[PDB]
């Protein structure tokens, strides 16, 4: 799924 | 409190003004309008306690100074709703306010002036005069990446930042961000502050192309701009916004090239048949080559092939297609380039011919 | 199945037969299109099961017969997303539908023809042909008088009635009603019948304003109109239509003419202080005069004076502003005929220049 940059 | 003044002359100021308005909110109060007449002019003024939009109108027949609030809504609809070029009188009567047109007459219910929501008294620490339309390509670069909800409630705003001769705004939602920045040939010291979504729609609706500049004032909790005859005003969030600075990519060593409008389109195709919750979509980069897939539950599959200009090594990398499609939407250049890393690093990309702004997406897993 | 047609020769017929569709069917396969090569012809047909639109496009190009069913919405957006004058490959393949153009390919899920829903035969008993004029302008005359989601059903559709040479509708809420007729040089037997809210939008959006014949088919349950290369049918209301002749003022004696859009702009003016609910609004008429005031919970007043023509007697009658305006903004001319007897009596309103359409309002109890 989506990652997150923070 | 008394005036006569043109339909057209309040059209505008009161457009501006009730914009702040989300229509019946919080206190009664805040769906009026403050209307104050004193020397040769009168004010309007739209608030919702957060935010407020003045307006001030040159009063050139008789006028008496007094103030008053009346519903913002129908003052506005009532003098839209009369004939161009009509004169519009209006006077107090003690607790309501008499609009004359014509042989048309209107009563409104009125409030307290000295109730009207008004943001206490603040000093600038920071001020810059600049073009409306920098302001504007400012803005317009990076809000799409606010986030919207967010419980980190300092991610649902606008961060304003000057450094050295130049403006700066960053947005984000911890999936992407954008970052951009332009010069007001200006020393200024370097600050930083949040404006909350609102106030950055309110600050853009604001903006008429117009040639005028724009005057900017900062203060520890307030962010003001003074733009014609308009004066809008908003308190900023509070909370340490994340650094653009070490979310940027460190090692980009990839780097494609494309045209926007071919890409743009591609993607815009292949979310077609992308998971409607997820949106991903993957990307097949190889020499001077581009492929873009999509799938989703049904197993409906979208490919496009298109040329690129791209010498490295071939990757696969998985990407919400409407992140994508956002930039490419704001970027509106004619080519775009892609620089990436790895298939778990977040991907930068900008105007291939400009670095002015730049925007940073996180790849999905799959 | 297969075959190749260029895009822009896919594109109108695509959004014509997509308009029964909404975003959530109610049913799987009625999200889906029809599709039929057969005779050197691919037939196109969308249907939400009371009604279908079916284009037919000629084919030109290399194909082969054959029928499936695919989503409406994703294939519509393919075709207009791929670039301008793109040749589209479409060939049938099992469970999946494959379309080519250039570098771009997408797989669709399929559902088999033989379930698509088609209406089980019926027989035409009444036929005449008009020009599209006549039929857009019987609509828009009476398309706002109708009901909204009433529990008596036939009320939410519009009755068109066939008597001597003239093709009439008839639409009311119980409230208000709307009544138009036109000549359409033929004799025809007298029939009436009810047409669905649904439908009635869809005869609108098929005309394209040209002199395609208009021709209509009407069944003792549907209705069918062929425009072009289209064809639309529709399931009739079952129900017992009120009869707009019993509803019609019994001799209105009293006649007051006055410009269309000042009269408009006063009721709309008025309106804005009305009660939010019950949208009451009072006529005052006099000696060429009319006198239209309005006030709500809030105590504010409107009050609006204009010179009309007007000989009969005073009288002061109540009525909700907006049935009054959406009437006068239905009648697009200069002058507006109000035929009034009393003030616990309806009004009737018609052009001052044409009787081709009638309107009659309930009064409001004062």
């Amino acid at each position: 799924g989506q990652l997150g940059l923070f | 409190m008394k005036f006569t003044v043109e339909r057209e002359h309040l059209l505008k100021p009161l457009q501006q003004v009730s914009g702040p308005l989300g229509g019946r909110p919080t206190l009664p109060i805040l769906g009026n309008l403050l209307l104050q007449v004193a020397d040769g002019t009168l004010s309007l003024t739209g608030t919702d306690l957060e935010m407020e939009m003045v307006a001030r109108v040159a009063l050139v027949q008789p006028h008496e100074p007094g103030a008053t609030t009346v519903p913002a809504r129908k003052f506005f609809d009532i003098c839209r709703g009369l004939p161009e070029g009509a004169e519009i009188a209006v006077q107090l009567e003690g607790e309501r306010m008499l609009v004359r047109s014509g042989r048309s007459r209107f009563s409104l219910s009125t409030l307290p002036a000295a109730d009207f929501p008004n943001l206490d008294d603040w000093q600038s620490e920071v001020e810059f005069t600049l073009p409306q339309a920098t302001m504007k390509r400012l803005i317009e670069a990076t809000q799409f990446s606010m986030a919207h909800q967010d419980v980190r409630y300092y991610l649902n705003g606008m961060l304003f930042e000057t450094e050295g001769e130049e403006l700066r705004t960053v947005a984000t939602d911890g999936h992407r961000l954008a970052v951009c920045s332009m010069p007001i040939g200006q020393s200024l010291p370097s600050h930083s502050v949040i404006v909350p979504r609102k106030g950055v729609i309110e600050l853009m609706r604001m903006l008429d192309g117009g040639d005028n500049p724009l005057r900017v004032q900062i203060g520890s909790n307030n962010i003001r701009a003074h733009v014609g005859d308009f004066i809008f005003t908003s308190k900023l969030v509070d909370g340490r916004f994340p650094d653009y600075r070490r979310v940027l990519p460190k090692n980009p060593d990839k780097h494609l090239e494309a045209g926007c409008d071919l890409l743009k389109q591609a993607f815009a195709r292949a979310a077609i048949l992308s998971n409607e919750k997820f949106r991903g979509v993957r990307l097949y980069v190889s020499e001077n080559q581009l492929k873009i897939t999509a799938n989703n539950p049904e197993q409906e599959e979208a490919e496009e092939i298109l040329d690129v200009t791209y010498s490295g090594a071939e990757m696969e990398i998985g990407f919400n297609v409407s992140y994508v499609l956002d930039v490419l939407n704001a970027l509106k250049c004619e080519n775009v380039r892609m620089m990436l890393t790895d298939s778990v690093s977040s991907v930068q990309i900008e105007d291939a011919a400009s670095q002015s702004a730049a925007y940073v997406v996180m790849p999905m897993r799959l």
